């Protein structure tokens, strides 16, 4: 005797010992990314190609 | 005005440029089945879960 087993439920696992089908069927994906970046150019001149009389000393 | 002692030139120059920027993502797909344990006071529940593969070399 194998016990009541029910007439129209769905056959599934109930005691030790009953099979089950696992579809394994597993997609993990994960991802990270990142950046930072800081730039500074600076350029500066002065020149005083001809020079009036009155500012020579200076 | 005579002996150039008017004429005069002069030139001068400033420059400056600065930039920065920075940049963060993530992305993450799958699924997991977790189990409760804890429920709070509000009816919320704590859930935990853990999923382990080795697949040849790791």
């Amino acid at each position: 005797n194998y016990g009541y087993q029910p007439l129209f439920e769905d056959r599934r696992p109930r005691n030790i010992g009953d099979t089950l089908t696992i579809v394994l069927q597993e997609n993990v994906s994960a991802s990270k990314s990142s950046s930072a970046n800081a730039s500074r150019d600076g350029k500066t001149s002065f020149g005083f190609d001809t020079v009036p009389r009155y500012l020579q000393g200076l | 005005f005579g002996n150039s002692r008017a004429d005069m030139e002069a030139s001068g120059g400033n420059s400056f440029n600065g930039k920065g920027g920075a940049n963060a993502s993530n992305t993450f797909s799958g699924t997991l089945t977790v189990t409760v344990d804890q429920v709070l006071a509000n009816g919320n529940l704590h859930v935990v879960g853990e999923k382990q593969i080795a697949i040849n070399q790791g």
